[PDB]
């Protein structure tokens, strides 16, 4: 899930390593 | 005082202490030549495995490279398979082994991890609210509910679970029992309780419950840093961008998007009534739990800087005039989209993600009474073919009370006071 209009997420940015 | 070393490794003690201190003193590359001795001469040693891994870690963060990290990961793997690990040591390896696994994205590998870890040491409570955090990385909230549960089956004073739990109450609505939970849990102050989050979620409990104590919260979580202000409760923020509830264009410096916007708004209002007509399906219910009551959806033409090739059939026009701008195109903290609301709809009291965006709403079809939106202690309408300015971060709430459908357009731009590589590197929301 992403957050788009709120902050209901855990998290909303996605770790990609370095 | 943890014991590391097992038997053997006490026989060679001498020989390993000397690797860790150039390891301490920073010389990696010697130390990763040391620790090679070490487990060339004792290759079943598990502190010596476990300085290899470290210097590997350790190589990872200076060289930045997630190759070399997935090595440590691996020999972090080995440290535990190794006979006779002291229980401190494999607890170690494998903790920072799940850690690493998480910053890679990795996050189906670090939750085996972490379940094995569990059943290695099924006593550690710490180790389960570990493994919870685990699950609600990847998005499964149904596993981290009952094992937040199990901890507080054993624990029911540990405050990390407390939060967490509530945390998950309230993302599933269970708002009232919510409350108590996350209000205990912060008030415990155990570790990892001191959580923007659980201010978040707890005054916003509070709010959607009628309790007026949610506002005493607000100012504790702004007071530990959490907030950037009581009205202002977004948390992935870049501090020193100016903040205010509403903005003009002018203020925003995006007068040529504005223009545009407003010079040829019917085209954009007319491929959205198309979409209604002939393609209603494309506008999907607004799904974050926003919703106090009504009809809420929207029609998402980009996301994340990404252009939806979909949709954008079903609006071209609109699609070819935003391309020009790439500060809404590439705001990759943001979204342009079609919203519509119907007769009896209200929209919860909330707060977007990120200060690092502005919205921008275009008016397209305003019914003349009945709709409004409320940004901090401000309320404003909306006119068709113009465009209102509003810093989303700030908590805002909107009514649609008219005999007939609203409709407007959605333009997400960066906040103007980001650079260029603030803008390119910022990771997406
Ligand atoms: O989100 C929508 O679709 C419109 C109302 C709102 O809360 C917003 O524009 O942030
Ligand atoms: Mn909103």
């Amino acid at each position: 899930g992403k957050c788009k209009d709120g902050l209901g997420e855990y998290t909303c940015t996605s770790l990609e390593g370095f | 005082k943890p014991k590391l070393l097992n038997k053997f490794d006490k026989t060679i003690k001498a020989e390993l202490d000397a690797a860790e201190k150039l390891r301490k003193r920073g010389k990696i590359e010697e130390a990763v030549n040391a620790f090679k001795e070490l487990v060339r001469k004792y290759p079943q040693s598990p502190r010596a495995r476990y300085g290899k891994a470290q210097c590997e870690d350790d190589l990872a963060e200076k060289r930045r490279s997630n190759e070399v990290l997935r090595g440590a990961i691996e020999t972090y793997q080995e440290v535990a398979s190794l006979p006779d690990v002291p229980a401190d040591l494999l607890k170690l390896s494998l903790k920072r082994r799940s850690d690493r696994q998480q910053f890679l994205g990795h996050m189906r590998g670090s939750l085996l991890t972490l379940q094995r870890l569990v059943q290695l040491f099924p006593n550690d409570t710490s180790l389960k609210n570990d493994l919870g955090v685990g699950y609600l990385l990847i998005g499964d909230n149904d596993n981290a509910k009952k094992v937040y549960e199990e901890v507080l089956s054993v624990t029911p004073n540990d405050g990390f679970a407390k939060v967490h739990y509530g945390f998950i109450l309230k993302a599933q609505n269970k708002i009232a029992e919510s409350i108590p939970y996350l209000k205990e849990g912060i008030e415990s102050g155990d570790p990892g309780t001191d959580d923007g989050r659980f201010y978040f979620h707890l005054g916003d409990a509070m709010q959607r419950v009628g309790n007026k104590e949610a506002y005493k919260w607000y100012e504790l979580g702004h007071k530990r840093g959490h907030f950037a202000s009581v009205w202002q409760r977004s948390l992935y923020n870049v501090n020193g961008l100016k903040a205010q509830p509403w903005w003009t264009p002018k203020e925003t410096g995006y007068t040529e998007l504005v223009k545009s916007l407003e010079r040829n708004w019917k085209l954009i209002r007319d491929e959205g009534l198309a979409v209604m007509d002939k393609a209603k399906g494309l506008f999907l219910p607004e799904d974050e739990n926003l919703r106090e009551k009504g009809d809420w959806s929207q029609f998402t033409l980009w996301q994340q800087g990404r252009r939806n090739e979909n949709a954008c059939k079903g609006a071209p026009k609109t699609c070819t005039l935003l391309e020009k701008f790439p500060e809404t195109t590439g705001c990759r903290r943001g979204q342009i989209k079609y919203s519509i609301m119907h007769p009896g709809t209200h929209v919860w009291p909330h707060t977007g993600p990120t200060n690092c965006r502005l919205r921008m709403h275009l008016g397209l079809v305003i019914p003349k009474e009945g709709c409004k939106i409320r940004c901090a202690n401000e309320t404003k309408t909306w006119e068709e073919g113009k465009v209102l300015i509003f810093d989303d971060s700030f908590e805002h709430e909107v009514w649609q009370d008219a005999s007939s459908f609203w409709l407007i357009f959605i333009v997400d731009v960066w906040h103007p006071e980001l650079t260029p590589q603030q803008r390119r590197s910022l990771p997406a929301i």
